[PDB]
């Protein structure tokens, strides 16, 4: 999935 | 102002580009981005709460799954 990260 | 509803004030907490269930600005690292509607939500805020971040490529939230 796609973190702000 | 890139967030009008805050206005970036880091003491604030924003709902709209935070996380949308706390609007806490911690843990960017833990905050899944919705693959629909690109909220920012951490792990450990969903319920179910999740221990560590999905390895599977899309993520949609609890508002845009189903
Ligand atoms: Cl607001
Ligand atoms: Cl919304
Ligand atoms: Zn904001
Ligand atoms: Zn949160
Ligand atoms: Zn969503
Ligand atoms: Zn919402």
């Amino acid at each position: 999935a796609r973190t702000k990260q | 102002p890139s967030c009008k509803h805050c206005k970036d004030d880091v003491n604030r907490l924003c709902r709209v580009c935070a996380c949308h269930l706390c609007g806490g600005r911690q843990d960017p690292d833990k905050q899944l981005m919705c693959d629909e509607c690109d909220m920012a939500f951490h792990i450990y805020c969903l319920d179910p709460p999740l221990s560590s971040v999905p390895s599977e490529d899309e993520w949609y939230c609890p508002e845009c799954r189903n």
